Formats: C-alpha cells, structure tokens, sequence
C-alpha cells in the first residue's frame, strides 16, 4: 500500500541526480582539505555552536536526508578506524570520480563499465604506491623518528602551539597498551579526558584509570602505595538503600537502640577492611561523619560517589572485581595499583582520583588541560588520528610522501596503463587519473595559489626533474620535495583511501533507482 | 531531499555573505557608541513595556541583544570576554573586527582567497603590535607622572558613561583606590559601597575597607585586637538576637548577613555612618593596602551603572599598575599601527600587499567613526593624521574638545598598552575565524 | 553623497512622535485653552483642558513620546505648574531640530549648543525677575490668590491660600531654609460642612476609626509602628490542629488568648501606649480577641493606615518600622501629648493627636464641605498653592506671564547668537525661535493673531521690559505687571532645564534595539 | 591637506589599473604582477615592468622595451584634462532636435 | 578609471572641485617622476637607434604585422633616420600593392 | 557664521569668504571688489522678481479638447 504520492526517480537522470548529491558533499568538504583548510560552522539543534575543519566531524554533524549522501557518511565509520585524519581524501576522491563519470555517461557507457575501470585503475595505483614507498623503522623498533611524524600531525590542529609534547606521550601510550611486535593496538584500552584550566603543555600520561571523584574526607591519606584496593557497591557503614533510608525514630527509646545497632555496623565493617587486607575502599556511595571519623583512626582511605561506568573501569584497570557486598570480599577481589593520589586543579575542587601503576601497564588514560572546553574537545580528536598515525606505522612502517606527491605519481601510471586496456574501461581509467589530481589541486586552492599551474608544474617536475615524487608546498615553506618538509602519509592509509573511494563509487554506480512511500 | 524540514545549509556563495552580513551588522549596530560623543540607543524587549532603557555602552548593548546567526555569536562572545576580562575595548573590538570583514568582502569580490587574506593580516598584526611596543612609554620613577597617567586613563574609560559629567571627582576615587593598593591588582580588595541620597559628586572614600552592611542590634562601636573567624565572628546567614547576647557577653563582634563577596573579600583583607546606615570600618588589618569607594546617588539604577563603569576603570587601572606602559589614544595608536602596515606593504609578496592595505583601512576607520559620531569632518581630521604620522609626529590624535588635531600628550589623553594590544589581537583573531568559515550547517531544530 | 546607511530615519521617527504629543496638547494652553474630548474604552467620555490629565489618558506607546510624558511628570513634582508649557517647548525645539539636521549639523553639536542657550537663558530670566521677601506673608497671599483665580476655584482661594501660607511658614523657617517637603503637610477632608470650616492642626490628623476599641484616649503616648499582624497562631505551611474533646477545643481558646497576649506583654514592657498597625488585607490584621487585651493595657487601636500616611507619621514623631515583635523596642517609639478621636458634625471621626514633642516640622489641615467635589477641589487647590509657594522658597523671585519670558528669551538669545561662532549661532537662533510657540499659542487661544501678537511684543520687549505679555482676561496685549498675572521663576527655569535635557537626550538616540 | 589626500590616491589607483588591464587581457594573475611592481618600485628598482612574452616581471632596460616621453606625457595630461571636464559638469541641458 | 573612482568619492560626500585640486597636484608629482626616470641619449647614437627599434616594436604591437614585426622595426626606424627634419610625413610616401609576404616590404 | 562673527567681534569692517583658498579672509587684501551699482541692482532685481512672483496666485491656460 501507500503507492500514491510515492517518491520515484529512475533512468539515467537518476544516476546524474545521485552524482549531483555526492558532488554537493564533496564540494562542501574539498575546501576543508589540508592544513590550510577552511573551517565549518555547526549550528547544533540545542543552540550550541562550534567550529572545526575535521572531515569526520563534518560528516557526523551533517544532517543529510538524501539516501546517497547517507551512504557517503557511513563510509566515515569505516575510514576513521584506519586513517582517522583524511576522511576528506576519500569523499573528495569519490566526488571527483563521480564528476568525471558524468562525462562518460553522455558518451553512452554503462555505469558498471565505469566501475570496472576504476577497480582496474585502483589496482594500478595501489600497485604503484607499494613501489615508491619508503620505510622508517625497518627491522628495528625505535622511538626517535616515530615521534617526529606525530609532531607534524598535531600541527594541523589548534593545538599546534603544544604539538611537541603530546607526541612523546602518544608513543609511550601505544607502546604501553600494546607492543610494536604484537602489531595489535586497541583503541578501547586507550581513553582521553580533560578539564578546563591550565594549558595543553600540561598533558600527562596516567598508566591506569582517572575519574573525577574525590576521597571520602580531606583528612584521608593522600597516598595509597600498597596494591590492595577494595571496590564495593555499598560503603563500610550501616547499609543504606540506593535512594533514601527514611529511618523511623518515634522517641528516644528507639534512638539509643538503633544508634547502638548502627554504631555496631560502623565498627564491624570499618574494621572488616583490615580483615581482608584492603587499604583503599572504593564505594559507589559516600560515607557518614561517623564512618570517616573511624576511617581516619584506622588510616583507611576511601572514595565517595563513584559513578556507574567509573566503577567498571577501575576494576578493569586495577585488575579487581565489582564486589556486590562486603560479605563477598576476598584476597582475589582486591585491585592492584602502585600509587593512588588526589590531584586538584588550582582553586577548583575537582580532585580526580589518580590511580598510578608505577610500572608498564596495558591500559593508559590521557589527561588534557587547557583554557577552553571546545579547544580541549578538538584536542581530543587531535590524538585520535595520531593514534592511527602511530598504529598505522606500527602495522606497517612503509609510507608514501604526502602533500599530493603520491596522487600525482599514480596519475601518471594510471594514464600510461590506460593505453594497454582495449575496452570501454579505458575512458574510466583516464577519468581515474584526473580524479586523483583533485586532492592536490584542492590543496593549492585552499592555500591561495593557481591550482592548475601548481598541479602541472609538479607533474613535469615528477617526470623531468627526478623520479622520486614531489608534493605541493601548501604551508608556503621553501619549496617542493615534501621529503625535506617531512610531510609523509601512511601506505595503508593511501591504499584504504583509493579502496574506500572506489567502493563508494562502485556502490553509487550500481544503484539506479530509489523508492520511498510518502505521507498518505 | 538534501536539507529539508528545519535542516538547512548555506552554500559557499551564500554562506560567504551570511557570515559577513551577520558579523558586519553587529559592528554597525554599536559603532555609533564609539567615542566620548557616542550616540545613545533604546532597548525595548518585545511583548513587555517595562524593559525600556537608554544607554551608550557598547558592552551593555551586546549582552542583552539575542543572536541567532552563528558568525555573529562568535563576535559577540569574543566581545563579552573583553568586558569581563579587561573591562575596556568591548566596542573597539566589535568595530575593528567588523570593519576588517567589511573590507575582506571587497577583497574576495576581487577573487582574493580567504587564506591569502589571513596570511597578510598575520604579518600586519605583528608590525602593528611592534608599533605600539616602540611608541609605548613606561614610568618606573616619577610617581607623580605615573599618577597623572592613571588620572588620564580613568577619564578615557569613564568617557561616554553616566559619570562622564563629574569624572574629575571619580578620577580621584578610582586612582586613589589603585594608588593606595600599590601591589597586587586584586579588585577583591576594592569594595564599592552603594547607598541612596546625594549627587554623584558626593561619593566618599574610605581606606580601611569600609563595608556595606550593618550588624546586630546593639553591637560594640570599637574592639581592640579582633581575631576574625568567618563562617570577632562573621556568618553569611543572619544571627538571631539570642546568640547575639551570648556573643555580646563574650565581647565577640557578631557580624551577620554577609554575602558571597564578603566572605571572599574579608578573608584576604569601628562603626561609621555614611548615608544614614551603620557601616563596618576596619583598620590596621594585615595587608592593609585595601580600601573602599563609597558611591552616592538618588536611586539604585544610578549606583548600579556607577559601579559598572567605575569597576571597568579599576580593571584597566589595575592592569596599568601591573604594566606601566601607556599609549596615546584618540586615533594616535590606531593611526600609528596603520602606518606601519602600509610600510610593510612595500616589502611583501603580491596578494599579501592588497590584503594588508585593508588591515590598515580598518584601523583608520576607528577614528573616522569617533569623528563622525562627534559631528566633525572625519575625512579632514583622519586624512590630516595620516600626513602627520607619515612624517614623524607620533603623537597626533583627535581633539574631541575643540574638534581638531592636537598632541595627545599635551591634551592628557592616553590608554593602557595591554588594552590596545588585546583589542588588536582579539579583533584579528575574531575576523580570522570568520574567513576560515565558508559553509554554515544547520540541522533540523528540535 | 550616497547616504547608504540612514540612521537619521530614527531621529525623524522620534521627532515626529514627540512633535505629535505637543501638537495635541498645544491648544489646551492657558485659561482660554480649547478643551479636548477623551473617550475611555468602556464607553465613558469626558472633557477637560488640563494637559497633565490628557497625557496620562493618551496611552503613549512610542519610547520617544513617552519621554515627554515622563518629562511632564518631572515638572509636576519639581514645580507643580507649567506642565503643558514644557511639552510644547520640547515639541518646538525638536521641530526646529528637523531644520538643522537637514542642513548637515550633528546632534551632538546641536545638543551642546542648546545647553549654552539654556545657560544664558537662565541668566536672562533671573535678571529680569522680581525678587520678593519670603517672610512677608503679604506677597505669598496675593501671589497664590491671583494664581488660584486662574485655577478652577476662584471664589474660595482667599480661604485656602493663607491656610497653606501659614502651613509652610509654620513648618519651614521663613527666609532661612531653601528646601521644602510638601509631604510634611497632610490634607484631610470629609463630607459635610463648608470650605470656611478648616483647622491647621499642629499635630497630625488621620481618617480611620479606632473602633471597636473603647479606650478613645491615651495621654502621654509612646507611639510605635509594628507591621507584623497580631492574632492567634497561624501557619502558612500544611498543619492540622488537634482536638481530643470539648476541653481541648476550649483549651485552644485559652492558648489562643496567650499567643495574642504574649506579643502584647513584650509591647507592654517598652511602654508603647499606642500602636500603628499597617494596613493589611491578605490576613486578619487585628483579630477580635486582641481588642480587649489592648483595652486592658490601655492601648489605642490604630489600624488600616496607609504607608504614605505612615510616612507622614514617620517624620512627624520619628517612628521606625518594625517587621517582627522580637525586634520591637523602646528606641523606635515616637511621642504624643494627648491622643483622642474627635467626631464633629462635618469633620467626621478624625484621629487628632497633638503635642508630638519630637524633632520635626509638620502640620495637618482639616477640611469640610457639602459634596465630594466641593472638598476635592479644595485639596487640589491647596496643592497648587503649596506648589507655587514651594517654587518661591527655592527661587525667591517672580516673573510675568502671557509668554513674556519666552519673548525676552527669544529676543536676547538672537542677539547672543550674533556674538557666538560656529554652528552654535544657528543652533541658538533655532532655540530662540522655538520659544515663540508659547505666546503665539496663547494669542491663538485668545482670538488674536498669532503672528502680530508676538511680532508686536518683540518690539515692546526691545524697547520696554518683560511686563508686556498677552492678557486673555481683556483679550489683547497689556502691561501684565499691572494685571497682577505672575508666576514664580522656578516654573520657567525648570521648564527650560528639563525640556532641554529631554531634547538633548532624544537627539543622542542613534537607534533603538529590541531585546528579549 | 586632508580631503586632497584621498583624491590623490584615486589618481594613483587609476594609473595602477593600466598594468592590471594589460595583465588581465593576457590571462596572467594581474593581482600578483601589479602588486609585485608596487612592492618593487617602492624600494628602488625604477625599471621593473611586465613581461607579456614570458608572463612575469622583468627589467625593461634589459629586455629592451621602452616608449617615448612625449607620448606618456600627453597620455597623462589628456586623460586628467578630459576627466577634469566631465567631473566639473553637474547638469546637462538637452535642446530640441531639429 | 579616474572617473570611475571619482564617482565613488562623490558618494563619500566629497566635492568634485576638491577632487580636481588633488588631481592637479598629483599631475605635477607624476610629471616630475617621469623626468627623473627619463633617460635621454646625447651621445651614443647607436644606443639611440637601438631604442627607436623598441619604440617600433612597442607601437606596432596588437597589429596584423606580428608575423614579421621584426622586419617593420627596421623600415620605420630607417625611414625616420633619412628625414632628419620636421615630423611631416608628407615627404614619406606609402605604397600598397598586393603579392608577396610582409617580410618582402622594400624601402 | 565665522566670517559674520569676525565682522562684529574681531573687527567692524566687512570681511569676505576665502573661496580660492588664498591666505585668509579680508578680500580687500585679496583685491576682490565688486561695483556698488552691481550689488544695488542685484538685490533690487531679486526683490522685484520675488514681489512679481508673490503677487501671482493663478496661472490659467486652456487645454486642448
């Protein structure tokens, strides 16, 4: 039912309408390509405002009702896991291939034949990248050059003023949670937090877990060096419910009786802490003045009002268990850590619980500081691609010169190999060459230079001057040859860019009809 | 079906216009308030008539007006930072930023890229910042000269305010407060009492950190060697008459009804009657460089605005003690920076020259607006200052008194260096954000 | 020129709205002012010529036009006369500004120029004025009497005028003090009797009765003001009274009497023999049980009194407000020699308390009359008498009427502008021409030619003095000094002072912003 | 003086539009070439010009490009004089066709 | 271009006569700049004769003679050196006949 | 107004306006002098034209039907 007022769009006009939808998303994002990319203003539905030039953040907030655009947005969920930084390179390359395809549809070529040529040209280009690539840490694991690559990555963000410090912590973090020989770095083990105040130079690495929760009392010991941590659901006091106790005291006859039973539970459980051997007792709820008065006499620090997911992470990081009640305590359910400190922030009373391991760990949290929350927000994503830059180099130290050098070199190989394909896919291979040029031609445009003159000037330099590829000086540095500028992109990233771009073009080309029923 | 049902997107052609039209509108809104001869403005909320008011404060106009455009909200938030942080330059930041975008829209019309504009403005802001640094004048010795500069800076901040008529009396109050401080510029130690009665000229002063609160019913009018315990006892909540006599029997001063600032200020810092009210006067306190300024007016609306403009003077004056450098106002600093940019335009690549030329014109439009609002021929005065600064004479400015050009040093007009510095940087940083934007995205509102 | 941005449209928008309010109120100027018809929304219609009443019943919505309405209220508080002349002067200055702004003159230059004309204007009126002696009660009587003849009541002025002269001279030191408080002289009135029956009481007089209290007299009373309501126990929060039997029901009455008496015992300790209960309607201000306990303590009941009536009692006897019985003390008490409630034929049940014996200078006037209107106009006339007399205390001088101050002001300002330099010349000349709207309006209402009247008077002022002004009683130009038609100096000075400040304020409006 | 300063800049700005139009018609970036000549002549180098052959800036003395002095003098005077006549006019009186 | 800018100045409340006062002063400084930049040749007539070829190459630009402009630079300069008198070109005849390329032009 | 004030405050003899942007006012120094018969007929012809126009209140012309 509901055939009446059903939206429909079919025929060759639909394919050109689908291409027009993808070009709108590519032309929107090609301006934000490169370090000199133009930002994008976001107007949140709740009245909030932010500014950023991140390709992934633009696609996430872009509310597009067109179905072809939603597929292009879904590619970001698969691309950011591998590359992280240049999701724009896939959308710009996808929209470029679709624009050049529109010239081939007029010639009378089927869309599937166009997709067959791009898949053939992608293997030509992907094969070319494996040749001109270069290694950094071949056969030895080292930390000197690996830190330098991340320092150029954060320079593209607002945190460029403090890009040199965060790169060292990024290498120790990934090397801590996983070994380079294992080649298995998990982002789930990595967490990033922060708070307003200070500067980005105060970024620190905490091997363990950090939660914005304070001790049960300021008179508690500020250092739990021994590795015995109890993690209960209730505090060591008379048991209370989750919402409200509502004790019924009619007169003094009940007060002196219940106070004895209550005081007995105060002494029984507070002394049970040293029975099981636990020094620190982390609890979901807070402690009463009678409890903290007894904790101080026993030198038993404890944490109050710890959150739901915070109690879970402390058990995982310290290696303990979420104890449901004190009766289930045991030597095995006590957590492990080397030093527990309470770290305040100037005049603010945050006092986050800092659980240090005093050794190499398997999970590490990243604490960020700064004078603005949105700059701290953009600072968090600035490390996410750095984790991918480090993770990509760990999976394969082989890399290709960025700044558009790879795209211009592949375009020459794709163009020459097109002569060897006597079939209608030849026009698509030449279209793949011109589409590859849009990434570097977009960088020069965003920097304020003549695109085509800077494009072809680097082509002849890549053909006449020398065989090693040369990029575009978009930062207005001395000259080309980005190897001197140390602007190098990963090999797995460039291969996933051309791969995800060809897939996204293949999916949109094999679609030729959209149907949806309207409001009856 | 790209963006429908509330969700909208402005393309590069339209978003380039909406980004500037939103920001330029806020500049043209409150540019008339610039200068001592600033034009007033009525504020009347829709749906209610009791919200009528009239003012010429560029900061007060931006706080109350609502903003739906995101480009304008950035420029307004960057202006409110100047009012809360620095206390002066809220209007110059909004005008200087908007005039830069107005010129930038003419540059992009000439097919000049926004990134090419930003490169020139970064080099111009360095040369412009270097001009103030060379022309700035500090005063380590000669406290009389340094005291005179604080009086001139106080008049500039109080210009185009409610207290502009009797500024000669308030210049002695604000400067004496900061002069008596002579150290850390914590404005917490500078209390401002507000009491009814008397004209603005009747504003008294007390160096013993006078208080705006009366205590108890029958308290002692003098206590020797009092030990302060805030929670002599001081409490924010009121003290009932029963515990008062218990403290009275112990000779403890039962202070009641303290506010948040009272606990925050008294921690670091006799009975006195000013304005028919019992006031708490301290003396010989540890770090006794504090003080209090006693305002006097007919109602509270007079005293509220008296506290705002006066606090704005204490902000820059406190900043003048931390940084004794001063620069000449009245279009001298704005025109001097604009001259260095034009000199920098001689040694620069091609497109950066045309962009830096617009940075200078935006600075020259500040005295043009100060002269236009005063009714003088701005094209004659401003163009005369160019010929003045171009051949030496780095002191000429606008004489709003007579309506001509005169040496700002002789006339006694000067402003702080950190104020003009932040005004230059906050305006350039604000306009830099708008040019980097090329497409506004609006999702379906809830 | 291009003139892309046009903020001047808001000036013409504010000037037109400001000039509109003046053009309506112009015809109602003077004794021969043409009446105006106001129709309420319900259907009622009324006729009047008082410019103050017309502005209130206009429902002005524009901001600039509201400034003229609030301006007229400032003249009433300060001077009490010339309310209509102020709005007419402001409308003509703004209309004159419309000619200057078209010539390319800035509002700030126009604003600063008008202040110079105001500074020289006050010197012109003050030089040509007639000083008088304030202690001389002969000049004050004829001054208010002749002025009251121009008011509504022309026959009973000779009775109410000297009542106000003595009332001011009594509480104000003659020829020593410069400021006067009209609130220090309360005016009570009741139906019955006639205007001839009046009493200038040295103490205070109220209107409410002390019933059902049976004391009726308390000598040597220490009057006190308590705002908290004295009654049985009451709680705003959710509560419930417990009653086990008829004994507990009757016991609560014994405990209810205690709660009323416990607060009275604290009042008895201070010696407060008379209590001023603030008027309250949200709850029982004084229950029935409180009456007998107050009668036992020999306290007079004074309740349902207005705050303004308490304000007159504040400065009269020096009583302070007490918001709670716990804060009630002896230092916050007034005084009184002999308290009593008098009930005469026409004066009604008045609370006459004499012999305050406290620092203060106050009096009170008792009034009688057949109808409400007969007593209403009596109190309205006493205010204008007190207002015009107040104008003489601050400014001990007199000046002629008939718009003669506006002609001497306009005549000499044109000569003053010839000596000035710059834009101030045309700005001050326009200030002079604007003053001519007042006498031309008086001449129009008197049936004369508006031009030839002011044109003839400008020659009589160049040759003569300010005595030449329009006389509407005879219907032509005459020597106003002989007609005894004068007004105090504060009316003409405060008019130019407050009107020019409003014109300067309206000129400085560059635009209006709608907030939310 | 004040107002005359603004009129002089428009006179210089008009002269700068001649190499702008020569570069625009040739297809080169006129904003870079003309702004580079301005930066050049402002600090020495009173022989720089446009190179339409190569599409860049070069020394006119070396390349061998020059024009007569009497020609440029008349172009400057005939243009300012012709513009002076039009700028001085404020009302046009059209008569009846015959 | 002067009038295009003058139209903008008139919109800025600038009088036409005030603009003419600036253009007259500007025309003086412009002529003075040409004289300081002008370089005559009192000696070295070969350098002068070389310059006359540059005047012909600059004047003959944007014409149909671009195919053989280098030939016409010699003819026009050669015929001028023969005159050595007033600029009256009535003494210099011109012939227009078909046949042959532009480089075949005789003198 | 500045010239008029100079004709009273500065000095009683008449002073003109410096329209050619010469040294200063006082055209007697600049040697700019008009004939007395010129000014007498200038304001006389101007007044006579104003009276002739003010004394006309009807311009009647028949139209073509």
């Amino acid at each position: 039912k509901d055939q009446d007022r059903k939206s429909r769009l079919m025929g060759l006009e639909a394919l050109k309408s689908h291409i027009m939808a993808a070009k709108a998303v590519a032309n929107t994002m090609r301006t934000s390509l490169g370090p000199n990319g133009l930002d994008k203003m976001m107007v949140d539905k709740d009245g909030d405002v932010t500014v950023t030039n991140d390709g992934a953040t633009i696609l996430s907030m872009m509310d597009v009702d067109h179905q072809i655009a939603k597929l292009m947005v879904e590619l970001s969920k698969s691309q950011d896991d591998e590359i992280g930084d240049g999701t724009t390179g896939v959308v710009v390359l996808a929209g470029a291939l679709l624009e050049e395809a529109e010239q081939l549809l007029d010639r009378g070529i089927h869309p599937i034949r166009i997709a067959d040529g791009y898949e053939q040209a992608a293997r030509v280009a992907i094969e070319h990248l494996d040749k001109i690539s270069d290694s950094v840490l071949v056969d030895i694991k080292d930390t000197e050059p690996l830190i330098q690559t991340a320092k150029t990555t954060l320079g593209s963000k607002v945190v460029n003023s403090c890009h040199r410090q965060m790169a060292e912590i990024a290498v120790n973090a990934v090397l801590t949670v996983a070994d380079m020989e294992r080649r298995d770095v998990d982002f789930e083990l990595i967490k990033v937090e922060g708070k307003v105040g200070g500067r980005l130079e105060d970024t620190k690495l905490i091997k363990g877990v950090i939660v914005d929760k304070d001790f049960s009392h300021p008179q508690m010991p500020k250092k739990v060096e021994d590795a015995k941590i109890a993690i209960l659901t209730c505090p060591f006091e008379p048991p209370k419910p989750k919402t409200k106790h509502k004790l019924d005291v009619t007169s003094v006859e009940d007060y002196k009786a219940l106070q004895k039973y209550e005081k007995e539970k105060f002494e029984e459980m507070i002394q049970q802490i040293k029975e099981t051997g636990a020094n620190l007792a982390i609890c979901q709820w807070g402690f009463d003045d009678e409890a903290n008065h007894l904790l101080l006499q026993n030198n038993l620090p404890a944490v109050r009002w710890v959150g739901g997911p915070e109690i879970e992470l402390i058990a995982i990081a310290t290696g303990g268990r979420i104890v449901p009640r004190f009766s289930e305590l045991t030597a095995e359910k006590l957590g492990f850590a080397g030093l527990v400190q309470e770290i305040s922030f100037g005049t603010t009373k945050d006092k986050m619980l800092v659980i240090e391991q005093c050794k190499n760990s398997r999970a590490v949290t990243i604490f960020i500081r700064g004078g603005n929350k949105m700059i701290i927000e953009e600072a968090k994503r600035s490390l996410h691609d750095a984790l991918c830059v480090i993770r990509n180099l760990i999976r394969d130290n082989r890399v290709v010169y960025g700044g558009g050098a790879a795209e211009i070199s592949c375009a020459l190989a794709v163009s020459q190999e097109a002569d060897k394909c006597p079939t209608l896919e030849q026009y698509a291979m030449r279209a793949f060459a011109d589409a590859l040029e849009v990434i570097p031609m977009a960088l020069s445009e965003n920097s304020g230079m003549n695109p085509i003159q800077t494009m072809t000037e680097v082509r002849a330099r890549q053909v006449k001057e020398m065989n090693p590829a040369l990029g575009i000086d978009c930062l207005h540095k001395g000259t080309n040859d980005m190897k001197q500028q140390h602007v190098i992109e990963t090999l797995i990233g460039k291969k996933q860019q051309i791969s995800l771009a060809t897939q996204m073009v293949r999916m949109i080309l094999k679609i030729d009809d959209i149907r949806k029923p309207g409001e009856s | 079906n790209i963006f429908k049902a509330g969700a909208d997107e402005e393309r590069a052609e339209t978003a380039r216009l909406t980004s500037f039209i939103g920001a330029i509108a806020i500049g043209d809104l409150v540019k008339s308030t610039l200068g001592p001869k600033g034009m007033d403005k009525i504020l009347l909320s829709s749906g209610r008539d009791a919200s009528l008011m009239v003012t010429n404060d560029g900061a007060t106009i931006l706080k109350n007006i609502g903003v739906d455009n995101p480009a304008a909200k950035v420029l307004v938030d960057m202006s409110r930072v100047q009012d809360d942080e620095v206390g002066d330059g809220t209007t110059s930041v909004t005008v200087l930023a908007a005039e830069l975008l107005r010129e930038a829209e003419s540059l992009i019309a000439k097919k000049i890229h926004p990134q090419t504009i930003i490169a020139g403005w970064r080099e111009a802001t360095k040369a412009a910042r270097e001009a103030l640094l060379s022309s700035a004048v500090d005063h380590g010795s000669d406290e009389v000269k340094f005291r005179q500069d604080l009086m001139n800076i106080a008049g500039t901040t109080l210009s185009s305010k409610l207290l502009t008529h009797h500024k000669d009396h308030f210049t002695k109050l604000a400067v004496e407060a900061v002069l008596r401080l002579k150290g850390s510029g914590n404005l917490e130690a500078i209390h401002i009492i507000k009491k009814l009665g008397g004209s603005l000229a009747d504003s008294y002063l007390d160096e013993g950190f006078l208080l705006d609160k009366k205590i108890g019913v029958n308290q002692p009018k003098r206590i020797e060697n009092a030990k302060i315990l805030i929670a002599c006892f001081i409490n924010r909540q009121l003290i009932y008459n029963y515990p008062e006599q218990l403290f009275g029997a112990a000779g403890v001063m039962a202070i009641e009804h303290a506010d948040f600032a009272g606990v925050e200020r008294l921690a670091l810092v006799e009975e006195v009657m000013i304005g028919e009210d019992k006031l708490i006067h301290f003396s010989g306190v540890a770090l006794g460089e504090a003080c209090t300024i006693v305002l006097r007016g007919a109602t509270q609306q007079i005293l509220d605005e008296a506290e705002r403009s006066l606090h704005d003077a204490l902000c820059v004056l406190a900043q003048t003690v931390k940084d004794s450098r001063t620069v000449y106002g009245g279009g001298c600093s704005e025109m001097l920076m604009a001259h260095a940019v034009t000199q920098l335009a001689n040694r620069t690549p091609g497109k950066e020259a045309v962009a830096m030329e617009s940075y200078a014109k935006a600075l020259r439009m500040l005295p043009t607006i100060i002269a236009d609002n005063a009714g003088y021929d701005s094209a004659d005065l401003v163009a005369q200052l160019r010929a003045a600064h171009s051949e030496g004479n780095t002191t000429a400015g606008l004489d709003m008194r007579e309506g001509t050009i005169g040496d700002m040093a002789i006339l006694g007009i000067t402003e702080s260096f950190q104020v003009k510095r932040q005004v230059l940087l906050s305006a350039a940083e604000a306009a830099e954000v708008i040019l980097r934007v090329d497409n506004i995205i609006k999702a379906a509102p809830r | 020129y291009q003139d892309r941005d046009k903020p001047a449209q808001i000036r013409f928008s504010n000037i037109s709205a400001a000039k509109a309010v003046a053009d309506a109120i112009r015809t109602s100027l003077g004794p021969k002012g043409m009446d105006k018809m106001i129709q309420d929304g319900k259907g009622d219609v009324t006729i009047t010529n008082d410019g103050a009443t017309i502005l209130k019943q206009m429902q002005v919505l524009h901001p600039a036009a509201r400034m003229l309405v609030e301006l007229s209220k400032a003249q009433d508080i300060e001077a009490g006369d010339g309310t209509t002349s102020v709005v007419i002067i402001a409308g003509s200055l703004l209309d004159s500004c419309t000619k200057l702004l078209q010539k390319g003159i800035h509002p700030t230059i126009i604003s600063e120029s008008f202040q110079k004309a105001l500074e020289k204007g006050i010197e012109i009126l003050t030089d040509m004025s007639r000083p008088v002696e304030l202690s001389d009660r002969e000049t004050l009587l004829n001054s208010a009497t002749t002025s009251l003849n121009s008011k509504v009541v022309s026959q009973y002025s000779s009775l109410l005028s000297p009542m106000s002269v003595n009332a001011v001279m009594k509480v104000i030191d003659p020829a020593t003090a410069t400021s006067v408080d009209l609130r220090d002289i309360k005016i009570v009135k009741k139906l019955g009797g006639t205007i001839d029956d009046c009493e200038l009481v040295e103490g205070l007089v109220l209107t409410q009765k002390v019933s059902n209290s049976g004391i009726t007299r308390v000598e040597k009373a220490k009057i006190g003001l308590i705002q908290f309501c004295l009654s049985a126990p009451k709680t705003d929060m959710d509560n419930q009274i417990v009653v086990s039997d008829y004994a507990q029901m009757d016991r609560v009455l014994r405990e209810e009497r205690a709660y009323i008496l416990n607060l009275v015992k604290q009042i008895k300790k201070t010696g407060c023999n008379v209590l001023l209960i603030q008027k309250s309607i949200l709850r029982d201000a004084l229950s029935d049980l409180a009456l007998h306990f107050l009668n036992k303590m020999k306290i007079m009941v004074i309740k349902d009194i207005e705050r303004e009536d308490i304000e007159f009692i504040c400065k009269t006897i020096g009583t302070k407000p007490v918001a709670h019985i716990d804060q009630f003390t002896a230092d916050m008490l007034g005084s009184a020699e002999l308290a009593e409630e008098v009930n005469l034929n026409g004066s009604g049940k008045l609370l006459k308390i004499t012999g305050c014996a406290s620092p203060g200078k106050t009096v009170t006037i008792v009034v009688r009359g057949s109808n409400k209107l007969v007593i209403e106009e009596a109190e309205r006339s006493i205010h204008d008498a007190l207002c015009v007399i107040r104008c003489l205390v601050k400014k001990r001088a007199l000046i002629a009427g008939g718009g003669a101050p506006e002609i001497e002001l306009a005549l000499r300002l044109t000569e003053y502008s010839r000596t000035l330099s710059g834009m101030e010349s045309y700005c001050v000349r326009a200030f002079a021409d604007a003053m001519e709207v007042i006498p031309s309006t008086l001449a129009e209402n008197a049936g004369l030619n508006p031009i030839s009247t002011v044109t003839e008077l400008r020659n009589r002022h160049a040759q003569g003095e300010k005595t030449a002004g329009i006389n509407v009683r005879k219907g032509g130009i005459s020597n106003i000094l002989e007609e005894l038609v004068v007004q105090p100096l504060l009316v003409s000075v405060s008019a130019l002072t407050l009107a020019t400040e409003t014109v300067r304020s309206i000129l400085k409006i560059d635009d209006v912003v709608n907030t939310r």
